[PDB]
């Protein structure tokens, strides 16, 4: 009917349907909720600030953060005695060793955040980071993982939570094929908890375990000897396929100094007694012998030069291609993000965000008007074709249904999932219980974890109980998880499970007001005394803590790194 | 005196790329203003130092004359020269500047407050004694004062009335000795239209034409007239072009002109350069004064054309830095005498078609007109804009300046007509097929126009060639190519290729359709308006892969089979394509053809809409009963358990209530019904 393009004009024009016009007024409403988002982020952008250069910040002005007051004379003095050694404490032999112009990402920051009760009851381990500090580095035209032990050895050197990021640094690696790079500075073991890091399994034996499974896949990896590695610690400079000692701080040792001392107490000097020795000793254990940390630095950066990975991710992601930014301002992010404490849910959606964070704001959208519930569909992120499955109210069957359709596709066209998690919302209705919801929720999660496709989790908020089971979690396999700061980790109800454990514990009918004084305030502080800040990360559960605004650069490095992939 | 090495510019545009030139002769330095953005426009990237000045409208950006002056005696500046436009009449700028102690370009800030109210300086010209026609004399305190004076102060009657522009009580009373109609007509006047009984009489003139003679003054009291000027052709106030000679007329009172402007300037004492501006009437022979601007017009470079000065080309911006230098000059009014004749016409970025409104675009091809010596004549243009600029609306609309010196008038205007041809922009409509209308039809060669002489032969001009059916052909396929393969390794089975554009001209849709016969891509057909042809077609390079909003700029050939052949130069893009040849210009729109492809639902929507589930309890709506839903906004929510559940309809139309708020509310309810706006 008067009506005959050729589908383009319908098509490449600043006109298809595909795009999204969500545009705010910025009302009251958008100010409740654009201001507590701001609410929400200045501090988390902060105590980054603080745990970097931890325990020195001369500004003494941190009040933002609620972190104690800390002895900052202390710190200095300790920074101060160890860079007199000649020796760099910080993280600058990362951004020394990555090419200027080039982006990092920071894994994991944050780490051990306030974890540790110490005998003072207002007094926790400072532990500003997990001891290490952990991030995707671009070395000379190679994507690797770079590992850097910090020289706080004041609590001792690795603990449940280092260990761990360290673990998790290595599988990382293994996975995406990213050659790593450990900077070891360690003091040993802690012999307080050894415990609970020494025995069992996925502990300190595990890491010498990846070390070798690692070179059976001829993925090379690095180690740089900074300072002492004792207590089994020696044996990541023996296994590696390239090691570095520096010529005067490097030591590397299987005995104690004092261990020599109550058994055979010849005492002879640290240098003998496994040291750097450059005399032309017998042993040919050390690759390189660098006379300062700049020129040891070097002497990494050359080795990690000749492997010949530049050419494989040069093809694999075009170094030079043109950005596309989305059609809406990425600081409106924060603004369709509701507020928090709310008795009753707030509302929320999706299409704005997913407009705000895709490229040129567009989206191919599955069936809508069907499982109106759950959101599927194609997109763009700087480049790459990307599959997003974001959340939004109670489940059904059909959304099941659909979220295992779209998850068939994408693995069949072998296209990457995001995943932006929600609440559970799974109906209690006896109808729907015997319309074999059972059955529906079973083909979702199948789908899901059979899936080989590369996956990423971002909580958007509110990710409570086992509806995450139906879109994903960390229990099935997600390569990266980055977190927003209103986010809540509980059981199946984070309201309702107040209400229904009011019921079933030991309550008398009379005196309602103490009992619910007693159960419903009491359940209210356990299951939001967990939160984005502390039970998350600094535990290395989802172990990423971002922005909401800056979500889109965040993703793209993840799926870089995961194009690197056999 | 004062030595002067640094410069200062006030406005944008033609007048400081000119003040800007110059300038690199007299060995000074210079400065350049911008607003907002505005930093890849020329003038800057031609001075030496550009400064932001802050938000693009006027009262933001080159009206802060404090904050200029602050800046300027932050730089040391020399000198300023306001140009004209924003601070270019205004006396306290001027004397905060000779307070601050930079050389003002101007007169003092006395005249131009005096000049400011016409009552006073009509006031202190009529004490001068300079011939002044007045706007009021007294009132209609009687009505035999009327006869009284009506063979007096003025024989010629001008009844009129105190203010409106009704003038029912003029009558075109030319003839005197008329006092039986003119107190009738002033009655008649005075019903309906009574304003304050007050009458004012003047001299009324049949015709009208202007003339504004230039003037010069240094501050050691001395100074010489330049030659006249004619701006007899102007619409709605708006200067359209113009002639530095007056053509006939008389030496004798070029001469006199001059000793009446140089009366009335030394009176309210000046320095600089001006213009005085005069009214003038053929039938009665004289000139009577009706203003003068206290500042450089835009004019300027027209008259120097026809003044030389001991033989040597006239700088009339030169003389201006040189009389802020003190300096007195160097030649009597002797010196200059008049060589040849010249014309001028002014090209606005507007659409004659629609009500002269000015547009804003990319300026995407723009031609440039040979600006050398050839013949008996002289041709230059003077542009503000070049390739890759774009209009700015807070701006006027204002391209270039075209000119033609020559030895007669003929060469002159015959010199215009094919530079006016010449020049060529693609991406804005603009007026010069308006100008040209106006240089060749009407017999204004003869050199008599009066002021309103654009009035009349409206009919006759607003008029263009017509689109022939050829220059679709060209159009069309440039579309195609300019932005596909089409026709290019096309092929099918025993059959023949088709392909089709639809054309929007006017308000009634135009199809043409292109095919080929044989294996041939050369060989092709058209039929538009059921008229059929073949040619050939050649292109040329392969340009502008990115197909960017200024899309592919190629040049075409088209050997139609009669025998002719064409050369096009088609910038095309979705919105239109643009053709410039031989023909001339012609844009020719493509037809829309968008519609909110996928939401059209025409869906009556009659009942079961945004149901809620059992729990019901309606609360908090937000959305008036009545107002269309396009969008999916909340029409309703409902709390099932603590569950919101935003229902987020996005049918179409109005959306009416049948309940209220705090309703607990059954299963699959009607909440509401969401129907089509009828
Ligand atoms: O419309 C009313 C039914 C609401 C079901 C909400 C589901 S049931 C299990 C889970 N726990 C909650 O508190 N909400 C969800």
């Amino acid at each position: 009917y008067a009506h005959h393009p050729i589908d383009y004009e319908r098509s490449t024009s600043k006109s298809p349907n595909i795009l999204r016009l969500p545009a705010n007024t910025s009302d009251p409403t958008y100010q409740e909720n654009m201001a507590r988002m701001e609410g929400l982020v200045e501090q988390l952008r902060a105590r980054v600030r603080y745990v970097q250069a931890g325990g020195v910040v001369p500004e003494e002005e941190a009040a933002k953060a609620g972190v104690s007051i800390s002895s900052i004379e202390a710190d200095d003095r300790v920074r101060k005695l160890h860079l007199s050694r000649g020796k760099m404490l910080a993280r600058d032999r990362i951004e020394r060793l990555i090419d200027p112009g080039t982006r990092f990402l920071e894994l994991s920051q944050l780490a051990g955040w306030d974890l540790y009760w110490d005998d003072k009851k207002k007094e926790y381990e400072r532990c500003y980071s997990g001891g290490i500090v952990t991030g995707i580095g671009l070395v000379n035209g190679v994507r690797c993982m770079l590992v850097a032990n910090d020289a706080t050895v004041k609590g001792g050197t690795y603990y449940p939570i280092t260990v761990k990021k360290h673990l998790r640094a290595q599988k990382i690696a293994e996975q995406n094929h990213l050659p790593c790079i450990y900077l070891v500075d360690s003091g040993g073991a802690n012999l307080s908890r050894q415990d609970d890091v020494f025995p069992d399994e996925q502990h300190f034996g595990r890491i010498f375990y990846n070390e070798a499974q690692m070179s059976i896949k001829s993925i090379s990896q690095i180690a740089v000897v900074m300072g002492s590695c004792t207590a089994g610690g020696a044996y990541v400079p023996a296994m590696a396929d390239e090691n570095i000692i520096v010529a005067r701080n490097g030591t590397i040792f299987l005995g104690g100094p004092p261990l020599v001392l109550a058994a055979t107490g010849e005492k002879v000097s640290s240098e003998e007694l496994g040291g750097a020795d450059v005399h032309c000793r017998i042993s040919g254990v050390g690759d390189h012998y660098a006379t300062d940390d700049l020129h040891a630095l070097y002497l990494a950066r050359r080795a990690v030069a000749n492997l010949n990975l530049k050419e494989h991710n040069e093809a694999r992601n075009p170094t030079d291609v043109k950005p596309v930014p989305p059609l809406y301002d990425p600081r409106e992010l924060g603004g369709f993000i509701p507020d928090m404490l709310s008795d009753v849910v707030k509302s929320f959606d999706v299409r704005a965000i997913i407009a705000r964070i895709v490229d040129g704001s567009r989206f191919d959208e599955f069936k809508a008007l069907y499982g109106n519930t759950l959101v599927c569909g194609f997109a763009r992120i700087e480049g790459m074709q990307v599959g997003i499955i974001a959340n939004q109210g109670i489940l059904y069957s059909e959304s099941a249904l659909k979220g295992a359709h779209f998850i068939g596709l994408c693995t069949q066209r072998n296209v990457p999932l995001l995943f932006l998690q929600n609440i559970t919302g799974f109906m209690v209705g006896k109808k729907y219980e015997e319309g074999g919801i059972a059955r529906n929720g079973a083909r979702l999660v199948m789908a899901v974890s059979s899936a080989p496709v590369p996956k990423v989790t971002v909580l958007i908020g509110g990710s409570y109980g086992a509806g995450n089971y139906g879109m994903c979690g960390r229990a099935f396999e997600p390569r990266f998880l980055f977190m927003w700061p209103n986010a809540r980790i509980s059981v199946m109800g984070g309201t309702q499970a107040a209400t229904v454990l009011t019921l079933t514990n030991r309550n008398l009918k009379n005196a309602s007001e103490a009992e619910i004084a007693a159960f419903k305030d009491k359940v209210k502080k356990k299951y939001e005394k967990e939160g984005s800040c502390y039970y998350s990360t600094a535990r290395l559960w989802d172990d990423g803590v971002i922005a909401p605004e800056d979500t889109r650069v965040v993703v793209a490095e993840a799926l870089r790194a995961t194009r690197l992939a056999p | 005196e004062r030595k002067v090495e640094k410069l200062l510019v006030a406005n944008r545009g033609e007048i400081a790329c000119r003040v800007f030139r110059t300038c690199r002769e007299m060995h000074i330095r210079t400065v350049a203003l911008f607003c907002e953005a505005e930093r890849n426009a020329k003038h800057v990237a031609e001075a030496d130092e550009a400064v932001c000045i802050g938000p693009p409208p006027a009262v933001n950006s080159y009206l802060r004359g404090e904050h200029i002056i602050s800046v300027a005696k932050q730089l040391n500046v020399d000198a300023i020269h306001p140009g004209y436009g924003f601070l270019s009449e205004n006396a306290s700028f001027a004397d905060a500047i000779t307070r601050s102690g930079i050389e003002f370009i101007g007169p003092p800030a006395s005249a131009i407050s005096l000049m400011g109210s016409k009552s006073e300086s009509k006031r202190i010209m009529e004490a001068a004694g300079v011939p002044v026609v007045p706007g009021y004399y007294g009132e209609n305190q009687n009505v035999s004062f009327l006869a009284e004076e009506a063979k007096k102060v003025g024989f010629p009657i001008l009844i009129k009335a105190v203010s409106g522009g009704g003038g029912k009580g003029m009558k075109i009373v030319e003839r005197p000795e008329d006092f039986t109609f003119m107190l009738e007509s002033a009655k008649r006047e005075a019903t309906n239209f009574f304003k304050d009984d007050r009458v004012i009489l003047e001299r009324y003139v049949k015709r009208s034409r202007h003339i504004e003679c230039q003037i010069f003054f240094d501050k050691h009291g001395r100074g010489v007239f330049f030659f006249e000027r004619d701006c007899s052709v102007q619409r709605r106030y708006q200067k359209v072009l113009e002639e530095a000679p007056a053509p006939h007329l008389s030496m004798e009172t070029r001469q006199r002109i001059g000793e009446v402007a140089l009366q009335a300037a030394k009176a309210v004492g000046y320095v600089g350069a001006g213009t005085v501006e005069f009214i003038f009437d053929t039938s009665t022979g004289e000139f009577y004064f009706m203003e003068m601007n206290t500042r450089l017009q835009v004019e300027h470079p027209v008259t120097e054309e026809v003044c030389r000065i001991k033989g040597a080309p006239l700088d009339l911006v030169k003389l201006q830095i040189k009389t802020a230098m003190g300096k007195p000059l160097t030649f009597s009014q002797e010196d200059v005498t008049l060589v040849g004749s010249c014309i001028e016409a002014r090209v606005y970025a507007e659409s004659p078609e629609r009500g002269f409104l000015p547009e804003s675009g990319p300026l995407t091809f723009i031609r440039e007109p040979f600006q050398g010596v050839r013949g008996p004549a002289r041709t230059r243009l003077d542009t503000g804009f070049r390739e890759g600029d774009n209009v700015l609306i807070h701006y006027d609309p204002m391209l270039a300046k075209v000119i033609s010196w020559g030895r007669s008038r003929e060469e002159a205007l015959r010199g215009l007509r094919q530079a006016l041809g010449e020049y060529k922009v693609a991406g804005i409509n603009t007026n010069i097929e308006f100008l040209k209308r106006c240089c060749e039809t009407p017999e204004f060669a003869r050199g008599g126009v009066t002021t309103n002489f654009i009035s009349e032969h409206e009919s006759q001009l607003l008029k263009s060639p017509v689109v022939t059916p050829e220059v679709a052909a060209m159009a069309a396929t440039a579309w195609l190519l300019n932005r596909c393969d089409n026709w290019r390794g096309a092929f099918r089975l025993n059959s023949d290729t088709n392909a089709t554009v639809h054309f929007y001209i006017d308000d009634h849709p135009v199809e043409v359709r292109l095919h080929t016969e044989g294996a041939n891509y050369h060989k092709i057909f058209f039929s538009v308006w059921d008229h059929d042809g073949s040619f050939e077609v050649c292109s040329g390079p392969v340009t502008s892969k990115h197909r960017d909003q200024k899309s592919i700029v190629n040049d075409f050939t088209f050997l139609f089979e009669n025998g002719m052949h064409h050369t096009v130069l088609a910038v095309a893009t979705e919105g239109d394509v643009t053709v410039i040849g031989s023909f001339g210009l012609h844009q020719l729109r493509l037809l829309p053809l968008t519609d909110g492809f996928g939401d059209s639902s025409t869906a009556g929507g009659t009942s079961t809409k945004i149901v809620s589930p059992m729990p019901g309890k309606v609360s908090k709506l937000l959305v008036k009963s009545g107002d269309l839903v396009e969008k999916g906004q909340v029409l309703v929510i409902v709390e099932a358990m603590k569950m919101e559940h935003p229902v987020r309809a996005l049918q179409d139309g109005r959306v009416s209530f049948l309940v209220k708020e705090g309703e607990v509310v059954g299963g699959d309810h009607v909440l509401a019904t969401v129907a089509e706006e009828e």
